[PDB]
């Protein structure tokens, strides 16, 4: 409310884990959409 | 009519309002700071309108180059060809002296997300691949937290902001390579192979990631893009000199009393920016020996030139250097300039991907030569030999890392040849 | 040194026991799903990183397992592993002490912090503590140039460091307490060390100088 | 109906769109110096010796991968192109090991010949050269990897022509080495062809090792009889004794490859 410019609030990164990035990427997948397909399952296929 | 002394940017007209994390970096604080506001209107206006207003804003590539962002982005306004279209935001931030991108990612990630959205709509991209470096794990996690917040809010994903557009923002993490900052090297790094840059007879607008058309932009430009759309192109055009408009995140470090990062308007006096935002050079302006304007790639400049130099691309180009990434690196009179430049050459040697011959063999040779120079183990002829080697490296490499390693050597020679000569003479007399 | 030729050892051999935990497998499949169909090799860099997180370092068995799970020739995996620096092809300590020594960060006496690390741990650059806790290695620029000489430990950045603060950090790591990430003096992240030369007025809210049409 | 006119040293040549600068130069007769470009393998563009000058263009383009466009005049013998070739070859010859008397490629080495023609006559390298540990890939190809110029031609040949993806690179910078990392012999019916592919003595024929010099062997063209493909070969014999079998280009039978049972 009083525009407390004097403090830092981006301290949420302190309580992060080893898998935090990948774990937070995991459940984010259900909000994604079907990826495009190039046909063959691999360039070598 | 036209501003003469381009400087002292006002707080009201600043793209990034949360540089130092003084406000909530989540969706709530971003909306409080004007972010994610009226995005649907920009989405529905039309890609051509966004591209035209970007051209009107005169935005130049804020990632190290100086290409007009409008022209580069409009290179993708071609019709569909079956292949998907991709926008990629470079967040490698490997150039020494650069600190802006980390700050925007970890303090204003929602501006970055809205930038990917508006850019992808302007260029018709289906998804965004923000390539952050491997070290920035906390920054990447914060960015992905903001991405999840936006996904839940419905701003991105299927029916992005209700405009019928379908966009995704994947964040691929790097693995500790400076060459990955190169756009084609970044493309292969995303594709799974090594970070070797690709030759450019084909361009990313034609062939990019996975072979589909891709366009690599920088964190700063995409971050300012939604603000460019909202406030207006002419509002951006007001700041800075002609063809050198906009505001930039200057990262001031080296031997500055208070090294920091400030969002200052373009074509700013270097002395004024150093004195006010940074606090001046340690020991005053008289104690300044050299200034590296925009990171390791940009050649250094001596204090006599530093007295009066505007901080736009063209002004520093006339100063036989480049704006680069606006990475101010000040070195005082107590600095061994030879040692610092040799350390930069060592960094470039350690970061060369080794693909093409001039960078793989040439940069290592320059590293050895500069290592001998620091101890003065040479003769006056090897200074000209080093100049010739640097010229041979220039314009002969696949990517611009060869030129970015040759330029510091050229600047050091051009502005401190007497220092090398005298150090060599001292070593010669000592070895008697 | 870091020789880029894998010589078979009794510890680092293709028969070295390695696998992926089921949660790690779910993370792998999500990562693979995050790429276009038919270009699964694009997931090689993150997947390998996962093999690091659950193993600390990357044994050659992990290399082959990544190749199998990504249907990619093992040579490409070996190439991407030897190319990128963060992948530890050799066993490493619990706390990877990476000290930046590029020009912007050496200019503010990073050598003092490096020597403080050497003295506190009794370990020269490039070795691991005998109790397998710290590994002091030298790195190029890590992105926090405006900050004073910083040090990277596994996943955390520590900026604005002075030998005493890093003595505290090291002996606090020895005691299991994780030091607070961020500069170890004053400044929160990147503001001017003196005060605040910008962003003093409250930022303007939704709608400010917005173009009429929009 | 689609041919575009391009200029090579002023001469006007009709080239099909998509033609690279190197092929356009070859049409006239000029053979642009190259190490990493093989007409059978993919284009790489890392050797940087095909750097040729395009008129009204302040940048030496890579003729091995640059597609020509209308109105280009390729100045093959321009001073800028000659200086670019000299600099690139100085870079190549900097860390090369002084093995010419002990290297079997001596007398038929691409590096030696291009140095004789497109290159300086001295060196300004007054430092210590690099050295790379040798790698074993079987009993057919002897590898002295310190002579490798990292043209990655063997890697591309193994990936595409041979199919097996066991050759590649390791590391970056001056220390990035071409090999197999882990110990694995490059075993294929077309393996020995890498000996031909390598422009330097890094990959050499083990049975032929230290047996004869290229300038003294008489070449007699013949037809292989091992398999039924009938690949055309060149028997190089000296003193009335067969020394080695090399492939001969036919573009229908065997392209320019032979099997290991033929070599
Ligand atoms: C060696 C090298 C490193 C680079 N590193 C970065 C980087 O860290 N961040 C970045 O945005 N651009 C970087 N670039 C520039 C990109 O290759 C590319 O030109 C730019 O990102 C395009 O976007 P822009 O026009 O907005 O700058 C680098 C270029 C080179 C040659
Ligand atoms: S200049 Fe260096 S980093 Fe760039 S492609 Fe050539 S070898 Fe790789
Ligand atoms: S490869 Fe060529 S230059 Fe190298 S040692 Fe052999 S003959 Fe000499
Ligand atoms: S071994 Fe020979 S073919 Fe392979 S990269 Fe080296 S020089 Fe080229
Ligand atoms: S120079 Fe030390 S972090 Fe960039
Ligand atoms: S032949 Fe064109 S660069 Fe190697
Ligand atoms: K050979």
């Amino acid at each position: 409310e009083p525009f407390d410019n004097s403090t830092y609030r981006n301290l949420q990164h302190h309580e992060y884990s080893t898998y935090t990035f990948l774990d937070l990427n995991v459940e984010l997948s259900k909000f994604r959409m079907p990826q495009p397909s190039s046909g063959r399952q691999s360039p070598r296929h | 009519p036209k501003k003469t002394s381009f400087g002292s940017l006002k707080d009201e007209d600043r793209i990034f309002t949360n540089l130092y994390g003084r406000h909530d970096w989540r969706l709530k604080g971003a909306q409080s700071r004007g972010d994610w506001y009226k995005t649907k209107e920009i989405l529905l206006k039309g890609p051509d309108w966004i591209l035209g207003e970007v051209k009107t804003s005169g935005l130049r590539g804020r990632g190290g180059a100086g290409f007009p962002t409008g022209l580069k982005w409009s290179f993708m306004n071609k019709p569909s060809d079956g292949r998907p279209k991709y926008l990629v935001v470079n967040a490698d931030e490997g150039e020494p002296g650069t600190c802006k991108d980390r700050e925007i990612i970890r303090h204003d990630p929602h501006k970055l997300v809205e930038g990917c959205l508006v850019g992808g709509r302007a260029m018709g991209a289906r998804a965004a691949y923000i390539y952050i470096r491997g070290e920035f794990y906390n920054e990447a996690s914060n960015l992905q937290v903001a991405i999840r917040e936006a996904y839940e809010a419905g701003l991105i994903g299927k029916n992005a902001c209700g405009s019928g557009y379908d966009f995704d923002v994947f964040v691929v993490r790097g693995a500790g390579a400076y060459i990955c900052g190169e756009e084609t090297a970044l493309i292969e790094s995303i594709e799974g192979k090594q970070g070797k840059p690709r030759l450019k007879p084909p361009f990313p607008a034609d062939v990019g990631v996975f072979g589909c058309p891709t366009t690599v932009a920088n964190v700063e430009t995409v971050a300012v893009s939604p603000t460019i759309c909202r406030r207006g192109g002419a509002w951006f055009a007001s700041f800075g000199r002609e063809r050198n408009s906009g505001t930039k995140l200057f990262n001031i470090s080296g031997h500055v009393n208070h090294p920091c990062t400030v969002e200052e308007e373009m074509s700013v006096p270097l002395k004024e920016l150093i004195e006010k935002h940074a606090g001046g050079v340690i020991g005053g302006w008289d104690n300044l020996l050299a200034v590296i304007p925009g990171g390791s790639s940009t050649p250094l400049i001596p204090k006599s030139v530093c007295e009066t130099v505007l901080m736009d691309f063209d002004a520093l180009v006339q100063a036989q250097t480049g704006l680069g990434t606006a990475a101010v690196i000040v070195m005082d009179r107590s600095t061994d300039i030879v040692k610092a430049i040799a350390r930069l050459i060592e960094f470039y040697k350690h970061e060369s991907c080794g693909q093409c011959t001039p960078c793989r063999e040439g940069v290592d040779w320059m590293n050895k030569v500069m290592a001998r120079f620091v101890k003065g183990d040479a003769r006056p002829a090897e200074i000209d030999s080093l100049w010739e080697i640097s010229k041979q490296i220039e314009g002969h490499t696949i990517c611009a890392l060869g030129d970015g390693a040759a330029w510091p050597v050229q600047g050091l020679i051009r502005h401190f040849r007497p220092e090398l000569e005298e150090r060599m003479q001292q070593f010669a007399l000592q070895h008697q | 040194g870091a020789l880029f030729v894998h010589r078979d050892t009794p510890e680092n051999n293709p028969d070295t026991p390695f696998d992926f935990t089921p949660e790690n497998y779910k993370r792998i499949e999500a990562i693979v799903k995050n790429y276009p169909e038919g270009h699964k090799a694009a997931a090689v860099l993150p997947v390998l990183d996962l093999a690091q997180r659950q193993n600390g370092w990357l044994p050659i068995s992990a290399m082959n397992k990544v190749a199998e799970i990504l249907q990619v020739p093992p040579m490409r995996v070996y190439e991407v592993a030897t190319f990128y620096t963060m992948y530890n092809r050799k066993p490493v300590g619990k706390y990877h002490i990476q000290v930046c020594t590029t020009t912007p960060c050496m200019l503010r006496n990073s050598d003092s912090i490096l020597e403080a690390i050497q003295k506190k741990l009794g370990i020269k650059v490039g070795e691991t503590t005998p109790d397998k806790l710290f590994t002091l290695i030298e790195v190029e620029c890590l992105g926090a140039c405006v900050n004073a000489p910083m040090v990277q430990i596994n996943d955390n950045y520590y900026e604005d460091l002075t030998p005493k603060d890093i003595e505290e950090i090291i002996d606090e790591l020895k005691a299991g307490k994780i030091p607070k990430p961020g500069p170890r003096s004053g400044r929160f992240s990147c503001e001017p060390a003196g005060g605040l030369t910008s962003l003093t007025e409250p930022p303007k809210g939704p709608g400010f100088g917005v173009q009429a049409g929009l | 109906s689609n041919l575009i006119e391009v200029f090579v040293d002023g001469q006007s040549v009709m080239v099909e769109p998509g033609t690279t600068v190197l092929q356009a130069c070859e049409k006239v007769g000029m053979q642009i110096p190259r190490f990493c470009y093989h007409e059978r393998l993919s284009v790489a563009g890392n050797c940087r010796m095909c750097l040729v000058e395009i008129e009204k263009a302040p940048k030496v383009v890579a003729a091995c991968a640059m597609p020509v466009m209308k109105g280009w005049n390729i100045l093959t013998n321009s001073e800028k192109s000659k200086k670019a070739r000299e600099g690139v070859m100085e870079f190549l010859l900097a860390n090369h090991p002084l093995d010419c008397p002990i290297c079997d490629q001596g007398g038929e080495c691409d590096l030696q010949d291009q140095s004789m023609m497109f290159g300086s006559d001295r060196s300004r390298f007054l430092e210590g050269k690099r050295a790379v540990e040798d790698k074993n890939i079987g009993p057919l190809v002897k590898t002295i990897m310190t002579r490798c110029i990292q043209c990655t031609r063997c890697i591309r040949f193994a990936s595409e022509i041979a199919g097996v993806d066991d050759l590649g690179t390791t590391g970056r910078g001056n220390d990035m080495q071409v090999g197999t990392y882990i110990e694995k012999m490059f075993m294929s019916e077309l393996s020995g062809n890498i000996i031909d592919i390598c422009p330097v003595g890094a990959l050499t024929s083990k049975p032929y090792a230290f047996t004869a010099r290229p300038w003294e062997t008489r070449k007699t063209e013949s037809i292989d009889v091992m398999d039924a493909v009938g690949s055309n070969i060149v028997v190089s014999t000296r003193t009335g004794e067969v020394m080695r079998i090399l492939p001969r280009m036919h573009e229908d039978i065997n392209e320019e490859w032979i099997s290991d049972k033929t070599r």
